[PDB]
């Protein structure tokens, strides 16, 4: 949305690595 | 940030530090939206009741930082501002309604493992994620306690709270351009933004396309991490059209 | 607050 390569982090999404608490977020969306 | 944790390197690549040239001091947080545009809270620049009114030459933007005070030698990039745009209907006289501003950089910043733009929400991303109970993430170098400073970027994950609950926790008149977030006295989990975090981003990770979306701007609160009190944030999607307008009409 | 290079 606000960019193109927007919101995909070089050190996490782009390498398919997850940060330490992002699952907490994802588990809250039901 | 109160009751948060140290961020991991490269965790919030769109996090920007608003820095005053003299005295050299941390003014507020902000976020990178493209290679030339930064989004922050209007009250970081203009707050007349406190004789606050910064101009483009008063500040610097610092991108790709982790350490609060250190000059991050070949990691961070420092930019000068070309122009500041405050929402025309920013209400500093009463409730900080429409607390938003755009800053255009003199020159585009180059992306790296530590510098990358966040996405702006579309009506549909807004509609499925801005729901009470859903958690967002707030980041900043602000105060650790109401009444000290972190040495590194701090992060906290907070649930969006139902509007009525937001309304009933304060005497300030709440508008459609705001949302509140935090834990309820009973959830027995806590955390909040605090002085120094203003203008930083409230983000959510789309379960649809796994991209990070900026849903709010740290705006205001009463004290920090007070039981039965909640942090309030500018509603980015509701002001998106003004965002598009200035970019289109003025830059990029 | 560590100093920023003067070019800035
Ligand atoms: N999440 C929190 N508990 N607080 C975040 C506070 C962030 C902080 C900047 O970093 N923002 C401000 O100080 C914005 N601001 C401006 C003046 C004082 C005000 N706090 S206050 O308790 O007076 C309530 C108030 C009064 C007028 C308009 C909005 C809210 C207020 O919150
Ligand atoms: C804010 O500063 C600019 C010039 O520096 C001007 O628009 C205005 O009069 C100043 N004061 C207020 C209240 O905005």
């Amino acid at each position: 949305s606000g960019e193109a390569d927007c919101g995909l982090r070089p050190l996490f999404e782009k390498k398919s690595l997850e940060d330490k608490t992002e699952r907490e977020l994802l588990e809250s969306y039901i | 940030i109160v009751e948060g944790s140290d961020a991991e390197i490269g965790m919030s690549p769109w996090q920007v530090m608003l820095f005053r040239k003299s005295p050299q001091e941390l003014l507020c947080g902000a976020s990178l939206i493209s290679d030339r545009w930064v989004l922050t809270a209007a009250h970081c620049l203009l707050y007349p009741p406190w004789d606050k009114n910064f101009t483009e030459n008063d500040l610097l933007v610092r991108i790709g930082k982790h350490s609060r005070t250190r000059y991050e030698r070949n990691i961070e990039k420092i930019s000068m501002l070309e122009k500041i745009y405050i929402h025309p209907r920013y209400n500093w006289r009463e409730n900080l309604d429409r607390d938003i501003a755009l800053m255009k950089l003199k020159k585009p910043v180059a992306f790296s493992d530590y510098i990358h733009p966040v996405c702006l929400p579309d009506r549909e991303t807004a509609a499925s994620l801005l729901q009470a109970g859903y958690k967002g993430r707030v980041t900043g170098w602000g105060n650790l306690k109401e009444t000290g400073q972190p040495s590194v970027l701090q992060v906290v994950n907070l649930p969006i709270v139902e509007r009525p609950v937001c309304k009933d926790s304060t005497r300030i008149r709440i508008t459609d351009n705001m949302f509140c977030a935090g834990y309820k006295p009973d959830e027995g989990k806590r955390g909040d933004a605090c002085e120094g975090d203003s203008g930083g981003p409230f983000v959510m990770k789309s379960p649809f396309n796994n991209r990070w979306y900026q849903m709010g701007i740290v705006s205001w609160g009463e004290g920090c991490d007070r039981d039965g009190k909640y942090g309030f944030y500018t509603h980015v999607f509701r002001l998106k059209k003004w965002i598009q307008k200035v970019i289109d009409q003025f830059g990029e | 607050f560590e100093e920023i290079p003067e070019e800035y």
